[PDB]
């Protein structure tokens, strides 16, 4: 909201968004044979704490 | 089997292979060369393409 407190008032709800940034982070597995492997538990972990939260 | 070929001093085996009429060829390649481990690849030609691995 401008409440424009000027020597004119003018109000006007001025509906605005926000989301933060993120990050797409990519694991991937091969084999030679010339197919992809699959069946992993991939754990990604914020090891930006210090630590693998 | 419908061929078997050698790689020239281009490194070219060109290969004159039949084409079915809408039926998609799976031709594995075993390469070798005695000196070096032996290799594989299989590629599908789907009608006329010329498939270079």
């Amino acid at each position: 909201s401008l409440s424009v407190q000027g020597t004119t008032s003018e109000s006007a709800s001025v509906n605005v968004q926000y989301v933060p940034l993120t990050s797409t982070i990519t694991a991937t597995v091969v084999n030679q044979e010339g197919s992809p492997l699959a069946g992993a538990t991939v754990q990604l972990y914020n090891t930006t704490s210090g630590s693998n939260t | 089997l419908v061929a078997t070929q050698t790689t020239n001093s281009q490194g070219v085996a060109t290969f004159t292979v039949l084409s079915f009429p809408g039926v998609t060829q799976t031709f594995k390649l075993v390469a070798s060369l005695q000196g070096y481990a032996a290799s594989t690849a299989s590629v599908s030609i789907t009608g006329q393409q010329n498939a270079s691995v």
